[PDB]
């Protein structure tokens, strides 16, 4: 599922 | 809006029985019980939080509003500092917020 | 509604100067076109894209619309199959989307 792994892209 | 938050997941199998959903849920709702009354997140998310962030407290540092997965920033619509948010339900379990601030 | 994704991103600190901003947009923009055209998109994204699937050819899996970041779920909503979306600019850079299929 996609849920965490687009959200690591905005990460900072 | 801008929301600087921590983040616990209670992980959940691709395709989970009833039951693994259940338990997973019955976790979540467990630890936000625990933070609500005072527990601290960051040691939660250390004990319990299967996401890479875990070590850290479930950091997530600041983030727009906009960029959030939907359905967290759909149940952050009314956030304020210090409030936990959840169990979330997604694809990979169930999720834990805490409001640590918002500009 | 499920979507199959994949994503590339061309990044940008987090101030940008103008012309840091317009070397990544003409970037993201020839991926784009690229990939409206035909090319394999995986290999585009293990070419270009600074994210954590670049090596996974962008593969993001599938998910549903609401789990989606809210800056990409209006363009998603009414994507076909095939289509490639963007450049869609964030605080972080431009993205580019693959729908590989909905569901």
């Amino acid at each position: 599922n996609f849920t965490l792994k687009f959200w690591d892209i905005f990460r900072k | 809006t801008e929301l600087n938050l921590s983040h616990i997941l209670i992980p959940l199998p691709e395709n989970p029985t009833s039951d693994q959903v259940n338990e997973a849920e019955s976790q979540a709702r467990a630890i936000v019980d625990q933070a609500r009354n005072g527990a601290d997140f960051g040691k939660l998310a250390i004990a319990h939080s299967a996401d890479q962030q875990a070590l850290n407290g479930g950091q997530m540092g600041w983030g727009r509003i906009q960029e959030l997965p939907g359905i967290f920033a759909q149940a952050l619509s009314t956030a304020k500092k210090g409030d936990i948010v959840g169990p979330i339900r997604s694809g990979v379990g169930f999720h834990i917020l805490k409001v640590n601030d918002l500009r």
